[PDB]
């Protein structure tokens, strides 16, 4: 850096790693590197012709360089050289040394397998040059004969000569840093030397190594080897030198001394008397001072500790991540012109304004070119100085060199001139980058408009909290500083908060109304509220649009009084509009109910959460869609400022008199809690007198603990329930929860009438000491008082029992946070990691690094999620009749024809065939929609979300045109029919004179044309809306302009979009699936379950359908759950015991006296094997005596002598005698496989089986949905290839969590599907929302490789992506190995790539290229 | 006060609301560098090639030490030391940058070993201000 | 197309490849007992001719290695006798558009 | 190669400006403008580069052309004057 050079600047297109080759390491070298020493000789305290050294690069500030001549910051330093006495392995290398050494012969030099072997012709074949290696080897290691001659393709008994000598090959081990090998009475053992290994890899051919993983000229395996080592220059192993006296040597600087004098010794002792077995010592010993500089952290092998005994920085651990050179120096930074303090809340600063405490402002500068437009300004600043608020601290002259107004002789008589630059204070309305940390989101980090302000905190607005998810509880934020013209308009345009307002996380806003504002918004607009004229003049004067006029009161005579309602309008901007039904919410709005906001002003209901929050059809959400991102943030500003004005004068508290609830409510929650108790006692004796009989698939105590926790549960709720209603509703904590701007339901419940139930692990308080929960009460205890239930409010205290079981499970939180917080943390960066590199494309294509396609137009449909709203597809639901209503237009029929009064062709149109022709094609196509739709949407879901708001602009339209909703419409049929069929083809995702990018095209537009032709019907045009031509064409113009808007930008990082969009929802996880349907493994751990694509999961089940005519019958269903829930002969088996009964024709045993009689009426072992079976379990598993005896018989077929007792018999018996020395001994064995072994009935791995009644929405005869509810099976257990071919099941419709098994059975397609479905499950599970793109992107992405690849270190990071790229996650320097070893060329277009070599990334506005065009230039001057 | 932050009486805090002290103390010793050479306790002065502090010297005594009335500030020395080397090179301790207050107590013993020993604190009244947790 | 019962023993396994360019099939009767390109999740799986397969790589200035794979042991690979590099064109239905097409290219 | 280019007569990248290309324009207009490049704009009182840029490209005349990089490496070459700015 700094000096100037002639040298062309150019940028890094490709990175070609490669291994040394001794000669190079020799050529490039700039110094022998002979002395361990470091200066001192001669006495000069100044660097040794050895060790160091200036050849290398400068220890002092000396401007001598000797090599370049230019001085520490200039010089880069230059490598030294050591020619080590014997060759050494680089540490690194030794498993792929191994593995070469594995592949060809020890002595000749040729590939063991030559093209001769058909399986090695297929290895050959693989063009992966690593996967080709790793076939290579598999086959050549088990190759121990370097063959001489083979058998000829032609033909294998004439054996032709292959080349190559005719030596036995090693079994060669790794022992420490040394291979062993063993040939072949007794094998030969000796070590093979690092000569021996490398004159044998100097002799493999280049065909033959570049058939290994190879290459001619960048990594010969002999380079493996290392003979001249390099010796990094001073700056890779800075001597901290303070003082004169002292020094500092880097461990790297100490590690090479250690290499130098380990060779010195073993080339003085080669050299001289040799005892050839110290030579070998020395040898070791410069071997692992080579190994351990590189890597110190070796497998099984002693560290190369200091003389602290500080185990030394390897070169390896200086890289390996999140401190590492890449993770640490390189893919994050800490950066200049970045500031940081406590945040604290204002509701006077604007959405967009960032508070800059003046010390601050003071310190960072932006660096402003003198030009004529400022040279007058910046040289007020430069006079004022570094000290006084608008001033500066540096004027840069065209010379470069810097000027300190803080001390320059000069800084008061400074003449700017046009060129240089003053770096100036930061100045109100600079953008700046401003972040809290963790940075989950895209909202993480969002751009402001600065404002200097007094006072040591950075300020924000409050509705901006959510984004950074902050808080003022001692909070702290980050702010950037850009330093380009360039980069503040990427800040500005790009990133500043009115543009991130409504987020593509969710396609919702991720900003609204919040805390005060929130719960005073309420209060302002309430029929109740009203406002006298005096401070309707300060809240209309405190709106800073505010046209200047006086709203006219509601209430004119009485007393001139304005409604909240009323003045809160004055902030709604016109043309805003706004419908919402609530509860039992009517036109004449009883309840104060939903939200009817016209003209931007509220007619009826009042304002809380749904309205003015962060909701999906919010008055945010709507006025930033409708009227621009700015005009939005100003509406933030002025609801708030009214709003919070009004609450200033209103007040707004909370006191214990607030969880307070009534005397006789709390009469009616103590009885409430009493009677649960009861109802708890009466099922415990029932289950103590054993008459409680268990649930199906659960143990008696399952079974009693569920009923139990249940009754509590229901209990609590009831209790919160009973408080809640008492609650008035001039209820401090009722106002916050009506609001929505604090607190919920479970909060009033405990506070004010019980806590509830305790529970760790999913289950009541366990007895921790024997038989008891604390030593306070009796042994065996279920009661509700000692497993946990804390009968108590918060407001009534709790008892020292209730304390710790409180404790107790409060403590499980804390634990289960802190564990979430770091699996969520990982699960965000693997997520980032795997699709950062994924992008939009100018061709509407969605690719990596690689140029491989993920989505063929980003999700599915190429919109930008940030323009997509929920909206109801009309067509889709209702009965036919219905929709025959609403859409049909019969022009033949006299009461079925569009009357007159509809519009003016009306009396003319009548009869007119050819127009029927239009109406019934235009129908046609409603009716193909419908069917079609039914198809896409199986349960009649209407609302989805797509880009064009239609509802909103035929709203808008009536408006704009003041449409009279009485005199008949001046369109035409054709004016409606057509004009919407000739607005579908303008409706361009794809541009592309071809059949393919055409159809491209059909298909993405097929969902919003299906809405649009919906609500764009002849009907519905003319009968429900009563456009005019002038309204329907501006509805058309809009519709276009609306959807062209709405599509994907290319440059679109739509990659880390995604990831981020699934990553920061899972941190907001509270988990894992309650403490109690089937209980299915949710949320983190599940989430961590998938993207680990995890083969041993938590609760594998299927969920098998019933055959289309058998849903209803319970019956059916029972018979489908016996034949695949699995039985042995073990649960049915009491004992079973060996008795010597010799006679086969009697029996010792006189139960089975009458047995034997019946069984040998219409040679044998005297050694007897009985088993007792239990008529209960027999009885839940319907089981017959004969069914049990059959399955026995067919085990063991003519081999063993089965007898049974029938099921009428007293005692449940089978009697076994075996068939044709040492016999009793072997009806041990039979038993075991008896138990262990055998299956009754049922299906393998489906272990429990649960009947499930579930809703089904369904088109009834009539046309209409309907809930048709079906019997459903529950698995325990996965055999899907099993259960499928199970007769009288749906096999269309089987489903199981384990995707692993869909994909194997199904497909890949079929698998992508249920991957989505559970990555969608875990989101949904939690409430949150997550637009479809984002999670089919990731599911998208783990499949596009034909199979399942997970979101993991062998997942993703082993794919065909950028070496550097791939190193930035965790295998870093495992993987910077490999990529010198293989000879890896990085292509340069990962962003990870760009990060690293400090470039413009080809991201977003890094996608295209920006030129000149002199032409056009001249044109304009 | 909106999102866990709170508004405090002004006129409380002047009349001594949650008003507080604040000490620290710095140390410093005359290390004994082999034999008969000693680091002395010193205000320095520009003597050959000393690699002298930044920060204001002046308000030290001829002990090396700041008298405990005084008050300090940014990068002002509040301890002069000198080690020798083979005239002189800087070893002085300056206030904490980031802060400033008053000279508390100056501390002057010796150390087991026989050597001079010292320890400063500055006291520094701090006052509830708008960032401040409660 | 050889359907087999319970196992093809690997004696009578070396004579598939043996009669080049006409290609066998073995398929397990069990297997083939539910027809899995009728399942929900399943879509409709398309081949695509040599011209296909050279215009689909030409408008999307596609290499082979760029387009979505599918194993040649998928079991809608198997099903429609896809051999290596065959093109497959997948129709499934979208919540986004209505119907979207993905293509997986064999291996 | 020049097969690189793709001819002004069948192109299909969108006629429309991306949200990037606008970002960059107005930036590299912005920057040009402040390190005293020739303005084609009359400037009517106007004194902030990113302001002068952005009534430089309210008027069309900025003289810049935005190369659109294909995945395959072609391109098209787009001018500022004539990509439409809904944004
Ligand atoms: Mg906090
Ligand atoms: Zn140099
Ligand atoms: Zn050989």
């Amino acid at each position: 850096g700094q000096q100037y050079s002639s040298a062309p600047l150019r940028t890094v297109k490709e990175v070609q790693f490669g291994l040394f080759s001794p000669e190079e390491v020799r050529a490039i070298s700039v110094a022998k590197i002979r002395f361990p020493e470091t200066m001192d000789e001669t006495q000069t305290r100044a660097k040794i012709g050895g060790l160091n050294d200036p050849r290398l690069g400068s220890i002092d500030r000396n401007l001598k360089c000797q090599t370049c001549q230019e001085g520490m910051n200039e010089c880069p330093g230059h490598f030294g050289h050591i020619d080590l006495a014997k060759p050494v392995f680089h540490v690194g290398f030794i498993a792929k040394i191994k593995k070469v050494c594995e592949c060809v012969c020890m002595h000749c030099g040729k590939l063991l397998l030559d093209e001769h072997n058909e399986l090695m012709r297929q290895a050959l074949a693989i063009k992966d040059s690593k996967k080709r290696f790793a076939a290579i080897w598999t086959l050549c290691k088990t190759k121990m004969v370097c063959e001489t001659d083979v058998p000829s393709e032609d033909d294998p008994t004439q054996l032709v000569s292959r080349g190559g000598c005719g030596n036995t090959q090693p079994t060669i081990r790794k022992d420490g840093l040394k291979l062993v090998g063993s040939w072949k009475d007794e094998p030969e053992l000796r070590v093979l030397s690092t000569e021996e290994i490398l004159n044998i890899f100097k002799h493999i051919s280049v065909k033959d190594f570049t058939s290994l993983g190879f290459n001619e000229v960048f990594s010969r395996p002999e380079w493996m080897i290392l003979t001249c080592l390099p010796v990094p220059p001073p700056p890779v192993r800075p001597s901290i030198s303070f003082n004169e006296s002292q020094r500092g040597e880097d461990d790297l600087t100490f590690k090479l001394a250690d290499i130098l004098k380990a060779n010195i010794s073993l080339e003085t002792l080669e050299h001289n008397g040799a005892p050839h077995h110290a030579i070998e010592e020395a040898e070791s010993l410069l071997q692992f001072h080579v190994a351990t500089y590189m890597d110190n952290d070796i497998a099984g092998q002693p560290q190369a500790l200091q003389k602290s005994g500080r185990p030394v920085k390897s070169i390896r651990a200086r890289l390996k991540g999140k401190e590492g050179r890449i993770r640490g120096n390189l893919m994050g930074k800490r950066v200049d012109f970045s500031a940081r303090t406590v945040i604290s809340g204002d509701p006077n600063l604007e959405l967009d304004q960032v508070g800059v405490p003046k010390s601050i402002a003071k310190t960072l500068t932006y660096p402003e070119v003198v030009t004529p437009y400022n040279i007058d300004r910046l040289t007020q600043l430069v006079r004022n100085g570094p000290n006084e608020h608008p001033g500066a601290k540096y004027v840069i002259r065209d010379s470069g060199d810097r000027i300190d107004l803080r001390y320059s002789k000069r800084a008061g008589d400074i003449q700017l001139q046009y060129g240089w630059k003053v770096e100036r204070h930061i100045m109100d309305n600079d953008p700046v980058l401003f972040n809290r940390q963790p940075s989950l989101h895209k909202m993480s980090m969002m751009a402001h408009r600065v404002k200097v302000i007094p006072y040591s905190t950075f300020r924000l607005n409050l509705s901006v909290t959510s984004p950074y998810n902050a808080d003022f509880d001692g909070d702290e934020m980050n702010l950037h500083v850009p330093q380009s013209e360039e980069t503040r308009a990427e800040l500005s345009q790009l990133c500043a908060v009115p543009l991130q307002i409504v987020s593509p996380q969710s396609n919702k806003p991720c900003m609204g109304i919040v805390q005060d504002t929130l719960c005073g918004i309420r209060k302002l607009t309430l029929r109740d509220t009203f406002i006298e004229l005096d401070q309707v003049l300060n809240m209309l004067y405190w709106v800073p649009d505010w046209d200047g006029v006086i709203p006219t009161p509601a209430i004119i005579k009485p007393k001139p009084l304005w409604s909240g309602k009323q003045i809160l309008s004055v902030a709604i901007p016109n043309g805003i509009h706004l419908q919402r039904f609530d509860e039992g919410t009517t036109l004449l709005s009883p309840k104060d109910n939903g939200m009817l906001i016209i003209d931007g002003q509220i007619i009826f209901g009042v304002v809380e959460k749904k309205t003015v929050g962060s909701s999906n059809g919010g008055l945010i959400h709507v006025v930033t869609r409708e009227k621009g991102p700015q005009v939005c943030a100003k509406l933030f500003g002025n609801i708030q400022k009214v709003v919070n004005f009004w609450l200033l004068h209103n007040g707004f508290s909370t006191g214990i008199g607030d969880t307070i609830a009534d005397g006789p409510t709390m009469r009616e929650i103590t009885e409430t809690i009493a009677e649960a108790k009861k109802k708890v006692l009466d099922v415990t004796k029932e289950a103590q007198a054993n008459l409680l009989t268990a649930k199906h698939g659960m143990t008696l105590r399952e079974s009693f603990e569920d009923n139990v926790v249940r009754f509590l549960n229901e209990a609590r709720d009831k209790a919160g329930r009973l408080a809640e209603v008492n609650l008035k509703d001039l209820n401090n904590v009722k106002q916050m929860v009506m609001a929505g701007s604090k607190g919920s339901f479970i909060n009033i419940a405990q506070m004010s009438a019980c806590v509830g139930q305790q529970s760790v692990e999913g289950k009541r308080i366990a007895f921790g000491f024997v038989d008891r929960t604390l030593p306070h009460f009796s042994k065996d205890d279920y009661s509700p008082e000692s497993k946990g239930f804390v009968e108590n409010s918060y407001l009534r205290g709790l008892t020292p029992q209730e304390f710790f079981f409180h404790a107790m499970g409060g403590r499980e939180g804390l634990i289960d946070t802190a564990v979430k917080t770091a699996e969520t943390g990982y699960i965000q960066r693997r997520l980032v990691k795997a699709l950062e590199d994924i992008m939009v494309h100018y061709d509407n294509t969605t690719r990596n690094s690689l140029g491989n396609v993920i989505q063929f137009i980003y999700g599915e449909d190429g919109m930008d999620a940030a323009h997509i709203e929920k909206q109801s597809l009309d067509t889709i639901g209702g009965s036919d009749a219905a929709f025959e209503k609403r859409y049909r237009v019969d022009l033949l029929n006299t009461d079925h024809t569009l009357d007159p009064s509809l519009l003016e062709s009306g009396s003319e149109i009548l009869g007119d065939l050819k127009l029927q022709v239009l109406l019934d094609e235009e129908y046609k196509q409603l009716v193909k929609d419908r069917k079609f739709l039914r198809e896409v949407f199986v349960d009649g879901e209407a609302n989805w979300p797509l880009p064009v708001n239609i509802r909103r602009i035929i709203q808008n339209a009536q408006q704009t045109f003041h449409i009279d909703h009485t005199k008949p419409s001046d369109l035409t049929i054709k004016d409606i029919v057509l004009g919407v069929k000739d607005l579908q083809e303008n409706l361009l995702v794809l541009r592309g004179k071809n059949e393919i990018i055409q159809n491209a095209q059909r298909d993405a537009v097929t969902l919003f044309c299906c809405l649009l032709r919906s609500r764009l019907a002849t009907r519905r045009v003319l009968q429900e809306y009563r456009l005019t031509k002038q309204a329907f064409d501006w509805v058309l113009s809009n519709i276009e302009a609306q959807f062209l808007r709405s599509v994907v930008h290319p440059g679109e990082m739509v990659g880390v979009l995604a990831a981020q969009s699934i990553g920061e929802p899972a941190t907001q996880m509270t988990l894992n699936t309650f403490h109690f349907s089937k209980k299915v493994t949710s949320g983190v751990p599940r989430l961590k379950e998938i993207l680990n694509v995890a083969k041993n999961m938590k609760t594998p089940s299927l969920t098998v359908y019933l055959e289309p005519g058998h849903a209803a019958d319970q019956e059916q269903a029972k018979l489908i759950r016996s034949a695949i829930e699995h039985t042995t002969l073990k649960s049915v088996t009491i004992a079973s015991e060996i008795y010597y009964d010799p006679d086969p024709r009697s029996t010792v045993i006189p139960e089975d006296e009458e047995i034997i009689q019946l069984h040998f009426s219409l040679q044998q072992s005297p050694w007897l094997l009985r088993l007792e079976l239990d008529r209960a379990a027999m009885n839940d598993k319907d089981l017959t005596m004969g069914q049990v005896g059959e399955r026995i018989k067919q085990t063991f077929k003519n081999d063993l002598f089965v007898i049974w007792s029938e099921d009428n018999d007293e005692k449940l018996i089978i009697r076994c005698r075996v068939v044709r020395a040492e016999e009793d001994h072997m009806l041990k064995k039979i038993e075991n496989t008896m138990l262990e072994n055998i299956t009754l009935r049922g299906v393998e791995n489906i272990e429990r089986v649960v009947m499930m009644k579930y809703d089904r929405k369904v088109p009834s005869p009539t046309g209409e949905y309907v809930k048709e509810p079906e019997w459903v099976l529950e698995t325990d257990g996965v055999n899907l290839s099993e259960v499928m071919t199970v007769p009288g099941i749906d096999p269309t419709r089987i489903y199981t969590n384990s995707f692993i098994d869909i994909m194997e059975v199904l497909g890949i397609e079929a698998g992508r599907a249920a991957l989505y479905k559970e990555v969608y499950n875990v989101i949904a599970s939690d409430g949150s929302y997550v637009n479809y793109r984002h999670m089919a992107l990731l599911v998208d992405v783990m499949t596009t490789q034909g199979g399942l690849t997970s979101v993991t270190r062998h997942g993703f990071n082993r794919s065909n992506t950028g070496a550097l790229m791939r190193c930035s996650f965790e295998e870093t320097v495992e993987i910077l190995f490999e990529a010198g070893a293989s000879a890896e060329l990085d292509d340069c277009r990962g962003v990870s790539e760009n990060v690293i070599l400090g470039q413009m990334a080809p991201i977003g506005t890094g996608a295209f290229d920006v030129m000149i065009d002199e032409e056009s230039l001249v044109k304009y001057m | 006060n909106q999102e866990d932050s709170m508004i405090m009486n002004q006129s409380s805090i002047d009349r001594g609301l949650f008003r507080s002290l604040f000490f620290r103390s710095y140390m410093d010793q005359e290390k004994k560098y082999g034999m008969s050479i000693t680091e002395t306790f010193e205000k320095p002065q520009r003597t050959n090639t000393l690699r002298m502090k930044h920060g204001t010297y002046d308000k030290l005594d001829d002990d090396g030490l700041i008298a405990p009335g005084v008050r300090v500030s940014g990068e002002d020395v509040i301890i002069g030391k000198t080690t020798p080397i083979s005239s002189k090179r800087d070893a002085s301790t300056p206030l904490r940058s980031t802060e400033n207050g008053i000279v508390d107590q100056v501390l002057v013993t010796t150390n087991q070993d026989g050597l001079k020993f010292v320890k400063v604190r500055v006291r520094t009244t701090k006052i509830p201000q708008i960032g401040d947790k409660f | 197309i050889f359907v087999y019962q319970n196992n093809i023993t690997p004696s009578a396994m070396k004579l598939v490849p043996s009669i080049p360019p006409a290609t066998i099939e073995t398929f397990n009767e069990a297997a083939l007992v539910v027809n899995i390109t009728h399942h929900e999740l399943v879509p409709k799986h398309i081949r695509l001719s040599s011209d296909e397969k050279r215009e689909l790589l030409k408008r999307y200035r596609l290499k082979e290695s760029q387009l979505p794979r599918i194993q040649r042991a998928d079991p809608v690979a198997l099903y429609l006798g896809l051999k290596r590099g065959e093109v497959v064109k997948i129709i499934r239905k979208s919540e986004t558009s209505g119907r979207y097409a993905s293509y997986r290219i064999c291996m | 190669l020049k097969e690189k280019a793709i001819p002004k007569d069948q192109r299909a990248t969108t006629p429309y400006m991306t949200k990037y290309e606008r970002a960059r324009i107005l930036g590299t207009r912005a920057l040009q403008i402040s390190m005293n490049a020739p303005v084609f704009v009359d400037l009517e009182g106007e004194t902030d580069p990113l302001r002068i840029a952005m009534k430089e490209l309210a008027e069309k005349k900025i003289p810049l052309v935005i190369r659109r990089y294909l995945p395959d490496g072609s391109f098209e070459d787009w001018s500022v004057e004539e990509l439409i700015v809904d944004l």
